[PDB]
RNA sequence: GAUGGGGAAGCUCCGUUUCAAAGGCCUGAUUUUAUGCAGGCCACCAUCGAAAGGGAAUCCGGUUAAGAUUCCGGAACCUGG
RNA sequence: GCUUGUGACGGCCCGUGAAAAUCCACAGGAAGGAAUAGUUUUCAUGCCAGGUCGUACUGAUAACCGCAGCAGGUCUCCAAG
RNA sequence: UUGACAUUGUGAAGUACUUAUUCAAUGAAGCGGAGCUCACGUUCUAGCAUUCAAGGUCCCAUUCGGGGCUGAUCCGGGUU
């Protein structure tokens, strides 16, 4: 039954002006401005999300360690496991064909 | 009809060593108490030797020819067999099932393989084995 | 149960626009929203996105085609003509 | 009277083209050493939709012959072109759908699109959906080639002009009726400000040379000569004939 | 803002050459089904974070009181 | 005609359907002939040829898609590759098929 | 000698990137 | 909307990368002094344009006649060095 | 249940529904590096600084515009039984 | 819109060339002639292609390296 108000200077319901209602330790309701949700990194070959990589804002990746932004495989934070598998199979089979095509 | 022998050379496809070439030492076709699936014991290359030219100095050639080996148990489905071979009679004893599950024995086996692999690189042979796969 | 006698999908337009115009759109709407078999994987999962873009749902292969059909009749004739020309130009 | 509606389009205040959502200018690759002495292999990364254009667009990535880099080109996709297909462009390219070859190195009867008026202008002819140019013959002397345009006109072009093999995709688009003014509204919303169109006879004499009178009629012959001046070219301009 | 559950690592923070204040708080809390007990929260004010150690038994809590260095200003309650 | 020959193998021989099962048979050396559908991806098709090259196994390229190849085996699902473990009364291992 | 190999590069069309050459004839003066 | 240019008797008009010799941070060289000088990197080529678009980082409690997520006490976070 | 946030999906288009700054990872291997010793400030902890301008109140049947303390006109958030 | 004159030169016979002028592209890359052996390195596959390039040969004054020719044929500086 208690009504809240915007805490910033923006009076319009924009994407950056979203609020959440919380109950303060003082027993009153108060608006709370929330931030836009982050997006998971996507694979550069198939467009799917990558496992083992944190979902943060673009500028929030400079305050975390490298463990949260990659895995221990080749093309760790760029391509997923299946795409790396396809590259190795493709690379080996094609280069063997080059030797065969030579003769 | 059978090619997964104790001297065949394969390419790792998964698990932190994808794209790195290994040589099969002790294949195990029909499971085991651990790893209830087809698997083999392999030793491979993690850091390949760098290119050496005529202008490199005496000490710089030695630095660029260092080889970092690794020993791992790999599933058959996670390997790509090749048509190349490599003799493993020099370092066959150090690698075994007893070698694993013991951190002290894992380290001792690696330095034997490193010495064997490095001396093979000198007096160049198995050149395809010591060239990094590009992908 | 069969709901409509002859209008089919064009029942969304009610009684407007004339029967003849509604009949013509009906032929091109069924083809537009039809399922087509992918030639790269064999599965019948190809559907139109934007006009001229046809993408398979499983293998995600996009093939350029007609406005409301995966392959027009004039495009088919060109492939036959190109095939015939390329067989006598490399021989 | 005042300035009539068609004269106002030259200034281009509200009659300019809406190009916010355009994907780029669809042009062929720049004519370089490789094109006229060999071929270069490209990859169709993705096929995308361009606002205001019925024909889809194809993005093809090539390798820069002179620097370690990758170059992306925007092509007009032909029928049958799919993502992941290899595209070969040049004099020595094989005769396949989606390949770009000079007009002088293909047999007669070949169907081509995105044809060049002159060598190096990167495509001028047969760029709309469903249109194509038919090659009707060659001319080994003085390096000329005869082609047939979609309008039915025969044109003579040099043999060094390039073109892609196939037919522009998205054909048959003009076969579906719009069925309402709402779809026509969105059609021109992505192109320019030229809809709706008001009839001249419904205006006043100040607004159009057709307006006025106690009945809605033209009054004079609608066939306007080629020698007329601005403000008079309303109706049928230099009409050789009229009627059905 | 941070809670530590090891008494050994609590003692080293108490002599970190930068902490100057500490406080001890007594809570009268009821067990799940037993008689009320008292717990002591040993709080050390670091230069960046406030560390808290929770001791539920009074016997062990009393032992830790005299183990604090005499050069640290401890605010009782 | 190989379509009639394939029917006899089903009722008298041993076969495996599927890419993963075919690769396992090739590694074990138990395979003797592999049949590849026309619409098989070239990367997958190239890998099967390399596996058969190491095991000295004849390769036959089927003239049809996975829809047609699956029908020949007699199944109601698409089949990509067929491997013949051992033929029965059929003579498919001694002919061009 | 065993550690050094001769690996010629292909400078044809569509092959490895072209090397630096003398472009004095095409300089935009 | 300047510059390089082209128009106009002229106030000024066109044009924004255009027929232009259009620019600077990673160092090495020096221990005469501060930056001249050695290979390489780069060519994108003004600027202005949103207090509803994109965007590094703070919350609770208390406090005034009239101010606070800004002051007070406590507890946090980000950037640069 | 109401309001709002979000996830996986489905329908529609001859309509497919902005851009740049900024930050991150990967490929690459140019250089620098251990035996009486060096690097990691992407692990923890510790040290310093964060300038300039706006901030009161109304926001309307009396604080805005209509000659005015004019029944007109004027963007938006919170919404009990 | 049409004609005359100027811009406006060069050659032949009963249209030809270049240099003025005009058009177009490229962060002005491979043009023209000739010489090596009509051609003279690249087409099953959504991989990779960058450190004045490895190698060969000839020098420095041997230190970690440096510099010519060839690799990558000459001539003409007309960007095409
Ligand atoms: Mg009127
Ligand atoms: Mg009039
Ligand atoms: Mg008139
Ligand atoms: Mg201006
Ligand atoms: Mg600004
Ligand atoms: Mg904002
Ligand atoms: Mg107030
Ligand atoms: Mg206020
Ligand atoms: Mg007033
Ligand atoms: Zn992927
Ligand atoms: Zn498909």
């Amino acid at each position: 039954a208690q009504r809240v108000t915007f805490r910033r200077r923006n009076p319009y319901n924009t994407r950056s002006n979203k609020i959440k209602v919380v109950k303060t330790p003082g027993g009153i309701l108060r608006a709370q401005h929330v931030k836009k949700l982050a997006t998971r990194p996507k694979c550069g070959d198939c467009g799917s999300a990558l496992q083992g990589i944190s979902t943060l804002r673009p500028r929030q990746y400079a305050t975390v360690s490298k463990t949260h932004k990659t895995v221990s495989r080749a093309y760790g934070g760029s391509r997923c496991a299946n795409c790396v598998k396809e590259r190795i199979i493709r690379a080996f089979l094609i280069e063997e064909q080059k030797i065969v095509k030579k003769v | 009809a059978k090619f997964l022998k104790a001297g065949k050379v394969a390419v790792v496809v998964r698990g932190r060593y994808a794209g790195k070439k290994v040589v099969i030492v002790k294949p195990h076709d029909e499971g085991s108490k651990s790893h209830p699936f087809g698997h083999a014991l392999v030793a491979g290359i993690e850091r390949y030797p760098l290119k050496v030219t005529k202008k490199h100095g005496a000490k710089k050639v030695a630095k660029r020819t260092k080889i970092k080996p690794f020993i791992k148990v790999v599933n058959y489905n996670h390997l790509l067999p090749t048509r190349y071979t490599l003799d493993v009679e020099a370092f066959k004893s150090v690698v075994s099932t007893e070698t694993f599950e013991q951190p002290s024995q894992r380290e001792e086996a690696k330095k034997v393989v490193k010495k064997a692999f490095e001396e093979r690189h000198q007096a160049g042979k198995n050149q395809w084995f010591f060239s990094k796969l590009r992908f | 149960a069969k709901r409509t006698k002859k209008v089919g999908i064009t029942g969304k337009y009610g009684v407007r626009y004339g029967s003849s115009l509604r009949r013509q759109v009906k032929k091109l709407e069924i083809q537009q929203h039809a399922r087509y078999d992918c030639s790269f994987c064999g599965k019948k999962t190809v559907k139109r996105g934007a006009a001229g873009i046809w993408t398979c749902s499983c293998c995600k292969k996009t093939v350029a085609g007609g406005a409301y059909t995966v392959s027009t009749a004039a495009a088919a004739t060109v492939r036959s003509t190109i095939r015939r020309l390329r067989e006598m130009v490399e021989a | 009277g005042r300035v009539i509606r068609n004269q106002r389009k030259g200034a281009g205040s509200i009659f300019t083209s809406h190009t916010r959502l355009r994907q780029g200018a669809a042009k062929l690759r720049t004519l370089d050493y490789a094109e006229r002495h060999g071929y270069i292999r490209g990859i169709v990364k993705q096929i995308v939709h361009d606002s205001g254009r019925g024909a889809p667009l194809a993005k093809v990535v090539f390798r820069d012959p002179y620097k370690y880099r990758l170059r992306e080109e925007i092509f007009i996709a032909n029928e049958g072109v799919h993502t992941g297909q290899f595209i070969y462009a040049g004099k020595k390219a094989s005769l396949n759908v989606g390949n770009v070859l000079p007009l002088g190195s293909v047999p007669e009867g070949t169907i081509v699109s995105n044809v060049e008026e002159k060598p190096g202008d990167r495509g001028a002819l047969a760029r709309a959906s469903g249109n194509y140019v038919i090659i009707i013959g060659h001319n080994p002397d003085e390096n000329k080639t005869r082609v047939r345009l979609p309008s039915g006109a025969k044109k003579v072009i040099s043999s060094d002009a390039r073109g892609v093999i196939g037919v522009i995709a998205g054909g048959g688009r003009v076969d579906k009726p719009l069925l309402k003014a709402g779809r026509a509204f969105h059609k021109y919303r992505l192109k320019r400000n030229s809809w709706p169109k008001t009839r001249g006879v419904a205006m006043n004499p100040v607004d159009h040379p057709h307006g006025g009178g106690n009945h809605q009629h033209i009054g004079k012959a609608s066939t306007i000569s080629r020698g007329a001046v601005s403000g008079q070219k309303a109706g049928l301009i230099a009409a050789r004939r009229t009627g059905l | 803002a941070r809670e530590i559950t090891d008494i050994k690592q609590f003692l080293e923070l108490t002599r970190r050459a930068d902490v100057k204040t500490a406080t001890v708080k007594i809570n009268k809390k009821l067990n799940k089904a037993g008689k009320p007990f008292r717990q002591t929260k040993f709080k050390v004010r670091g230069s960046s974070s406030l560390y808290t150690l929770v001791i539920n038994d009074a016997g062990k809590a009393k032992k830790l009181i005299q183990s604090l260095p005499p050069t640290l200003k401890v605010n009782r309650l | 005609s190989i379509n009639q020959k394939l029917a006899l193998v089903i009722k008298s021989g041993k076969y495996t359907l599927g890419y993963k099962s075919t690769v396992k048979s090739l590694r074990q050396g138990k395979s003797k002939l592999i049949i590849i559908a026309a619409n098989t991806p070239v990367l997958r098709k190239s890998e099967l040829e390399y596996y058969a090259m190491l095991s000295k196994t004849k390769v036959y390229y089927f003239q049809g898609g996975n829809n047609e190849l699956g029908t020949a085996v007699g199944k109601l699902f698409r089949v990509g590759v067929v491997s013949i473990l051992e033929a029965g009364d059929s003579d498919i291992l001694t002919t061009l098929a | 000698n065993p550690l050094t190999h001769s690996t010629p590069k292909n400078f044809g069309i569509g092959q490895a990137v072209q090397p630096k050459r003398n472009l004095s004839r095409y300089v935009k003066w």
